[PDB]
DNA sequence: TGGAGAATCCCGGTGCCGAGGCCGCTCAATTGGTCGTAGACAGCTCTAGCACCGCTTAAACGCACGTACGCGCTGTCCCCCGCGTTTTAACCGCCAAGGGGATTACTCCCTAGTCTCCAGGCA
DNA sequence: TGCCTGGAGACTAGGGAGTAATCCCCTTGGCGGTTAAAACGCGGGGGACAGCGCGTACGTGCGTTTAAGCGGTGCTAGAGCTGTCTACGACCAATTGAGCGGCCTCGGCACCGGGATTCTCCA
């Protein structure tokens, strides 16, 4: 248990294709957007604008939720990991 | 000379507070709190007119300077107190 | 000529419309500054001031003081969430820090 | 309504091992879904504003662009 | 009628840079010296960038730029990552990167 | 009628690598780098402008505010391609 | 003798100089370090007062938020000391 | 000239900055890292307000140039003045 | 649980220097009118966003199982905390030289403004 | 590759800055006392760290489901452009009054010192 786990970093890594899906991300898009107005509507650019921005952003925590799990003497990481990593980059 | 907050600052205090003075350095503080929150807003809405192509800051990009800017209840109190501002300037 | 009526006092403003008008016409950030546009500033440069100094006058009470320090400015902002999250990357000079110590730090 | 299930356990697993996470944890998911919410909601709430502002029904790829430029999270590739 | 761009060995446009920094709310006056400069800061950072994003393009077997050499490029040169360390290039990834701890 | 930098980075790619095209989207990362930058040094020049009582931009204003952005060679190859563009120009 | 456990008296220091604003760093020494750093840029430099003072409570600030975030990644790794990594860990999670 | 003016930032100075930061437990390799930082942070803010002097042809750095090169790095300071 | 010592907190007296109020005056806000243009409004086009269907297939999901890994406990030994004493240099007050910031007046030039046309630039 | 539209040449005007003289704020350097703070030393206690065991929770592989995605059709909201006009903001002259600099008083608060009330640690 690992080299699967290996593989799949040394894949994905290298590949810049989205990992989310297109359509549950867009209806989440259209549902937190309903909130603030009613019928909006979307630009299919924008919609991959935000899934680029959001992939980014997942991936950048996910390394710094990485090294507070290496701090933490783990290979595991855990939710206080990523509320530790918001902590310190200020989003908490 | 030179000009500041300070006079400004000190009527809304004695609204605020009759029995409540102020020192010096806090009225430095106070008065760089303005002059920064001036040029937060004044520059969010030169942003806001140039994305628009326009070349006119009114009080449209002064409210939705003040929604992006400001977090949520102070922003919509200040929404309040601008819009109860410019209508009692325009109607009275 | 009439009597001369302020712009801050017919917008029922304490914060000067004028000033703020001339500041936001010498600061180049557009071709042309609408009326509105300093009265609706002005009255929210004075709604923070109002707010920061309600809080300000609160902890300088809480302290049995009179006059309002920098601390006080610090305990204000830091103290309410929405002050902070504005001033979030802004040190207040003579401020301090709020007294803040861990659990685990503290004897069993 | 309840669209943040689409955000799947094995979508961030991959951006968990695209961000050189080897071992993840059960309870993982969860937070990362309310982060990603909490993320989008700003992000949109800016866009939505920036398309208020303009007398426009259609959040174009500019708003997008403008409500990440604002909080420090620049991106190139759409008009930035 | 020649541009001053070639008056200065310069391949970035003078006059548009001049037009954009005029309309720009910048500053009420414009010296003549300033778009001449701008552009030879512009041209010299675009082509830093792809002079690094033509060397990914050739040690990794390809012809064409791709956002993914320009990501390479950016983020394998120290100056240019603090350059551009707030900013996100869309498909470009990152780079292949794992804890020292976690190889076998 | 959009306006774009392209043909002139394809003007200086055809400068320094001859044999080497770019995709649209890398053009458009491109153009947004340079618009990047630009407002960059336009902003912290028009600032450097405001903070010395100056009404005007010159080239001093733009090697200030690129030597205050860019990192130290970058910045000091670019103030000597500046310089040796001023001078040029100036000797034309 | 009278002697306080370890970490009574660390305590009522913490609490000490979290209740108080004054600078902790030696105007003098700060001031001469001031003076070396801004040799390195450039010679014959004068400075205001106030601009020293200025830098030393921005220099004050930033290393009291540092040592907060150092605190957090020593208690993640469930400590009480505060060690070299956890400095390090903070200015690689902030970006510095 | 002065010559290695760090050391006067002592240890029980940042003892007392890391007693407002919350700290009860303080290794004694920390002294070294704390002043490095230091250094690296004070270069950092004294090379732009430096750049904002030799803008204005002054040798005097003013409270103007530090808080202006403390605002340019998202620092702002309020207090002295801006 | 209790007592010695330490530490914290509370209350009265004293001075001191900075908040705060008053006066002059000046320069910047206000008032009234003029003029050009930015923006609001009306109308029309056609791009593109959205709704729906069919399939087909990669991908999500459920589960069974084993092992790597988190986590609790324990020992130990290093290293940091608390305190006492000594040495060092920070700090406060004074005492000037003078260096350079700030102001003012006059002078040059160079950048805004405008007419025309032509060569880059884009679709 | 043809139209188009913004850049270039060139003339004028006047204000933006350059420079020289002046003047005085305030930076730097110095001396001496004093005394607070850093530095050094040392005992001990408690926390960092290595080791071990266990129990469980993720990783992984396989079979089943599901809905993503690609192609295709179609409808219409609304982005986007153009034309017209009009109200709104820049601008200018005159005026005048609010704010700023300076001066002066007095009281909020820092300091000091003694006494009551927690508070920590060891019997």
């Amino acid at each position: 248990p690992g080299t699967v786990a290996l593989r799949e970093i040394r894949r994905y890594q290298k590949s810049t294709e989205l990992l989310i899906r297109k359509l549950p991300f867009q209806r989440l898009v259209r549902e937190i957007a309903q909130d603030f107005k009613t019928d909006l509507r979307f630009q299919s650019s924008a919609v991959m604008a935000l899934q680029e921005a959001s992939e980014a952003y997942l991936v950048g925590l996910f390394e710094d939720t990485n090294l507070c799990a290496i701090h933490a003497k783990r290979v595991t990481i855990m939710p206080k990991d990523i509320q530790l990593a918001r902590r310190i980059r200020g989003e908490r | 000379r030179k000009e500041s907050y300070a006079i400004y600052v000190y009527k809304v205090l004695k609204q605020v507070h009759p029995d409540t003075g102020i020192s010096s350095k806090a009225m430095s503080i106070m008065n760089s709190f303005v002059n920064d929150v001036f040029e937060r807003i004044a520059g969010e809405a030169s942003r806001l007119a140039h994305y628009n192509k326009r070349s006119t800051i009114t009080s449209r990009e002064i409210q939705t300077a003040v929604r992006l800017l400001l977090p949520g209840e102070l922003a919509k109190h200040a929404v309040s107190e601008g819009t109860k501002a410019v209508t009692k300037y325009t109607s009275a | 000529r009439a009597k001369a009526k302020t712009r801050s006092s017919r917008a029922g403003l304490q914060f000067p419309v004028g000033r703020v008008h001339r500041l936001l016409r010498k600061g180049n950030y557009a071709e042309r500054v609408g009326a509105g546009a300093p009265v609706y500033l002005a009255a929210v440069l004075e709604y923070l001031t109002a707010e920061i100094l309600e809080l300000a006058g609160n902890a300088a009470r809480d302290n049995k003081k009179t006059r309002i320090i920098p601390r006080h400015l610090q305990l204000a902002v830091r103290n309410d969430e929405e002050l902070n999250k504005l001033l979030g990357r802004v040190t207040i000079a003579q401020g301090g820090v709020l007294p803040n110590i861990q659990s685990v730090l503290l004897p069993k | 309504r309840d669209n943040i299930q689409g955000i799947t356990k094995p979508a961030i697993r991959r951006l968990a091992r695209r961000g050189g996470v080897k071992r993840i944890s059960g309870l993982i998911y969860e937070e990362t879904r309310g982060v990603l919410k909490v993320f989008l909601e700003n992000v949109i709430r800016d866009a939505v504003t920036y398309t208020e502002h303009a007398k426009r029904k259609t959040v174009t790829a500019m708003d997008v662009v403008y409500a990440l430029k604002r909080q420090g999270r620049t991106l190139y590739g759409f008009g930035g």
